[PDB]
């Protein structure tokens, strides 16, 4: 009937996973920071030429 | 009396080499970033190599090593290219130091 009595454990099974959650996002944010960004510049240095020098 | 550029051509060392593949030449450690080893083997172009885990502090400029050539210069023509994109390095295996 919705009361905490009993579900106690479920609750707070809940609250650590929802924890969880968030400190796994922080931790990919952070850890995202090869990238594009540094592929593109590894590129650039390499242009394709499909052109005659 | 004269040798001809042919002839010096011929009898050099490195048309002596066949195919560079999987040769074993010496190598001299021309230029050394932090585990970066530049080592100039003869070749048109020098190969870059790690500095190895193991008497990784035994490797310094001039310090003659031993490299299996698996390439003299890096190159690969690409989807459009009209002419081979060449990353100006040899690819080489570091075997270790020569005494």
């Amino acid at each position: 009937e919705f009361r905490d009595d009993a579900c106690r454990k479920e609750i707070q099974g809940f609250l650590d996973c929802a924890a969880r959650a968030q400190e796994a996002r922080k931790m990919r944010s952070i850890q995202e920071t090869l990238l594009p960004n540094k592929l593109n510049k590894l590129l650039q240095r390499f242009p394709n030429k499909p052109y005659l020098s | 009396n004269v040798e001809s550029f042919a002839s010096m051509l011929r009898h050099s060392p490195l048309t002596q080499m066949g195919p560079a593949k999987d040769k074993l030449v010496i190598g001299r450690i021309f230029h050394i970033v932090e585990n970066d080893l530049y080592i100039d083997f003869g070749g048109k172009f020098h190969c870059v190599c790690r500095r190895p885990e193991v008497d990784g502090e035994k490797y310094q400029k001039g310090t003659r090593v031993r490299l299996r050539l698996l390439d003299l210069e890096l190159t690969s023509r690409f989807l459009g290219a009209t002419t081979d994109t060449t990353v100006l390095e040899a690819n080489a295996v570091l075997l270790g130091i020569q005494e």
